[PDB]
């Protein structure tokens, strides 16, 4: 499974 | 930016051995930015329907693909493989030798 | 440690022909068993093993889903990067994204990690205790200071440290016949004549996994250096692996070099030989 | 059954007491955990957030988190008539890229109030003066109140009112009806009544 | 920073609705749900792009189209078997961050505008047992025959709102709970203190906020229009 949806810079 | 240069590989999947289909890989790897034209050749011309693995990267955050296609190979038929990259100033062609 | 599961993200930039191109990649161990990619004409998260085929469709939809806001995700991070170094639209950059766990021989948390690069350096990363941050640049601790205001490393730690040991153990055990598996080299030696006084021994090893494998020469039971030649690994496409080591060696006493093959499935390591 | 299950019947915890609410869920690679605080006729309102395994303290509430059996839990300490709401459980999945609400554990907290004088009066309209209603008023906790089995027959449930002029709270509860023939003595014997009412003329 | 319009609104059966959502946090995902009493919330329509909305659980007889991050207006249809309900609007950075709801709109469909009342508001004085036996005095309000219940009660002591002694009914009850269409009522009441309710200068009032039609509307009954209004009524302190 992947990660949560990333912070974005 | 950072710019590599790929290091190219022409080997077979299994022990060449003649007239017995196998598998024909041209391995880049450690090369920057993403994009990259590869071409498998067969006596010179360019072989249709090449089947090259997905884009990922090692630690170094440099990119290695994977460009193989079904043949069969004789004893005199040159196999070789053809990379074109904003690295270099011309494609570098690269030849498969049955012990490397 | 004992397995790993890891995931790589690239997002290049095509100013002036399309948005930027989005391709994601999970591996477990040295296997491949996700994909995705803006150009392929599936649009979805596809697999590349045959135990993640066995998966619901509710777990393709939301892979399916990360990557399509993770893509749009990059693609603000691309736009706000050229302002951070005030380049301009024309120039075409790229975005890596990576993270993942290993365990140990207990399958449980034994190391995590999370970096972030652009332009093919380094730009920040989660250091080993998984709560702060080592930024690169100037411009790299602007986002640090953004992201240690939202606790992003606390829900960072989590993935690492849960949900990724958790679900490598469920990828492990569902494809236990692939994952689990330790393929020894076949190993063998070729003989090339250089010159008159000079020839080249060549040691093979083919059809190993994992990827990892060490290669020594020695001369009378004491390691050689010099005269080495030494190819990194390879992928064969099989789902295994290859790799060889080379050494030049003055003709008529090839019987005094000996190969070495270090790897996980020999408990004592190979000694090839020419004759 | 659903993704993220709680009892959502309605608990009740003394004032100043400790209430403890309980929330299960499915493991859908669920994450994170959030409680959420909603009023009557209002929206919920975000109050705790735990990641990891263990206790969070914020304010006068704690979020009590394990992973290995599917649970959180939320205690509040020193209850308040303002902690008198639903409290929702909320709980991520990264199997899907999905957020799960549960159906929400009414909480109320009842005042302990001491030295009760439970009556039942009658309050006449101040304009028209031929409306009537009772009212049952200053019923101790334990004592609960019933719909009326009569459509002519309003009763309403109980209600605690704070004069902070003084240092006390009251329970009260109202019964009208339009029979225009009705007597106080006869709505709340549906209800349980202490027996300690005293009925004026 | 995400707001809902209106709070109230209210619609005849067959016609469509628009429940607009602003959202102010520049979060990439937004949510839709409906609340019915006692019934927890359930997802009608989520979006996690700027152009990709997906089906909830139920969206039957629900449309929604986010044009743009900002905006995610759900619109109901007559589709909708029970539209009636509370809808409340989320929005989130992620698909599995935690979200924050706005206001929230309820909405109330009825078969024809005849079942629409404004509330009958009366107050009723203390009785001159309790002051005696207690010291204090209650007064009881008392909202009845009013649909939806749309209704906010507060008291006003000498012309200003007053919260202490005040307690109101959480919801107001069906006043006859048998029918569909059925009339509410509420209640409330203040207690003062008995020196205090027997001073002839303390003003007391009890202000009850209906939301029912809009002038716009059409009304073609002869009898008063249930427009969004005001009932209150008055008393006063009486030594007696």
């Amino acid at each position: 499974i992947m990660d949560q949806v990333p912070f974005s810079v | 930016m950072i710019q590599r240069t790929p290091k190219i590989q022409v080997y077979s999947r299994h022990p060449a051995e003649n007239g017995k289909s196998n598998f024909l890989n041209c391995y880049v790897s450690g090369f920057h930015p993403s994009d990259i034209e590869v071409d498998l050749l067969k006596n010179g011309e360019r072989i249709e329907k090449v089947e090259h693995s997905d884009l990922s990267f090692s630690k170094d955050w440099s990119f290695y693909l994977l460009y193989y296609t079904e043949f069969t190979p004789t004893e005199k038929d040159e196999y070789a493989c053809r990379v074109n990259h904003v690295t270099l100033s011309q494609p570098k062609i690269v030849k498969w030798d049955r012990d490397m | 440690g004992s397995h790993s599961m890891r995931y790589f993200f690239t997002s290049v930039s095509r100013p002036g022909r399309g948005e930027p191109r989005f391709i994601a990649v999970g591996y477990v161990d040295d296997t491949q068993f996700v994909r995705f990619d803006s150009d392929a004409a599936s649009q979805r998260m596809e697999p590349r093993a045959p135990w993640i085929e066995q998966e619901g469709p509710e777990y393709w939809d939301g892979e399916t889903r990360k990557v399509k806001a993770h893509s749009q995700t990059h693609r603000v991070d691309l736009g706000t990067l050229r302002g951070y170094y005030n380049q301009s639209e024309a120039g075409s950059h790229t975005v890596q994204r990576m993270y993942g766990c290993d365990v140990g021989s207990d399958w449980r948390f034994l190391r995590g990690y999370h970096q972030y690069a652009y332009d093919g350096k380094d730009y920040i990363a989660l250091k080993e205790d998984l709560r702060s941050w080592t930024a690169a640049d100037m411009a790299a601790q602007t986002t640090k200071h953004k992201w240690e205001a939202a606790h992003v490393a606390e829900q960072l730690r989590a993935y690492l440290e849960g949900t990724c040991v958790e679900w490598l153990r469920r990828y492990l055990e569902n494809g236990k016949e692939t994952l689990q598996r330790t393929d020894a080299p076949k190993t063998h030696m070729t003989h090339h004549a250089v010159s008159d006084h000079e020839a080249t021994l060549r040691c093979w090893a083919l059809s190993f996994y994992p990827a990892e494998i060490t290669l020594t020469w020695q001369r009378d039971g004491e390691d050689q250096t010099q005269d080495t030649e030494l190819v990194e690994t390879r992928p064969a496409g099989d789902g295994t692996f290859q790799k060889w080591a080379a050494v030049v060696v003055p003709s008529g006493q090839e019987q005094r070099y000996t190969c070495h093959v270090q790897h996980e499935g020999l408990p004592k390591p190979l000694t090839l030989r020419w004759e | 059954q659903k993704e993220v299950e709680q009892n959502s019947g309605p608990l009740s915890v003394p004032e100043g007491a400790i209430a403890s609410l309980n929330c299960t869920y499915s493991d859908r690679g669920s994450q994170s955990f959030f409680w959420y605080r909603q009023y009557s006729g209002k929206s919920p309102e975000l109050i705790m957030s735990i990641y990891s395994n263990g206790d969070k303290e914020d304010g006068r509430f704690t979020a009590q988190l394990n992973k290995a059996s599917q649970y959180v839990s939320l205690l509040i300490r020193d209850s308040q008539p303002s902690d008198s709401a639903t409290y929702l459980c909320a709980v991520n999945a990264l199997l899907g890229n999905q957020f799960y609400f549960g159906t929400g554990t009414s909480l109320t907290v009842i005042p302990n109030i001491q030295n009760p004088d439970p009556a039942v009066y009658q309050l006449r309209d101040s304009k028209s003066s031929d409306k009537s209603v009772c009212l049952f008023t200053d019923f101790d906790s334990q004592t609960n109140v019933s719909q009326s089995k009569d459509s002519d027959v309003y009763i309403t449930d109980k209600c605690v009112l704070d004069m902070r002029s003084m240092d006390f709270k009251s329970n009260s509860a109202v019964a009208w009806s339009n029979k225009s023939d009705f007597a106080c003595a006869n709505a709340f014997n549906n209800s349980i009544i202490p027996e300690d009412t005293f009925f004026p003329s | 920073g995400i707001t809902q319009s209106p709070k109230y609104l209210f619609r005849k059966e067959g016609q469509n609705v628009t429940l607009s959502c602003e959202q102010n946090l520049n979060h990439d995902a937004m949510y839709w749900y409906r609340q019915d009493p006692g019934q927890g919330l359930r997802l009608i329509y989520y979006s996690q792009i700027v152009n990709d909305f997906q089906k909830g659980d139920i969206a039957e007889g629900y449309s929604v189209s986010r044009e743009k991050k900002e905006s995610f207006p759900l619109t109901v249809t007559s589709a909708q078997k029970n539209p009636t309900a509370f809808y409340l609007c989320a929005s989130s950075m992620g698909g599995t961050y935690e979200q924050y709801f706005g206001p929230g709109t309820r909405l109330t469909v009825t078969e024809d505008l005849k079942n629409v009342f404004p509330p009958e508001v009366a107050v009723f004085e203390p009785s001159e047992a309790e002051i005696s036996h207690t010291q204090k005095a209650t007064l009881v309000c008392l909202a009845t025959g009013f649909y939806p219940d749309h209704v906010e009660l507060s008291w006003w002591v000498n012309g200003k709102e007053v919260h202490s002694g005040v307690c109101t009914d959480p919801q107001p009850l069906k006043e006859q709970p048998a029918l569909n269409d059925s009339r509410y009522a509420l209640s409330s009441r203040l207690r003062v203190s008995a020196t205090f309710w027997q001073d002839p200068r303390n003003h007391f009032r009890c202000q009850v906020q209906f939301y029912g039609l809009s002038e716009n509307d059409e009304w073609t009954q002869d009898r008063a229009k249930p427009v969004t209004q005001i009932v209150s009524a008055e008393a006063w302190g009486r030594a007696d």
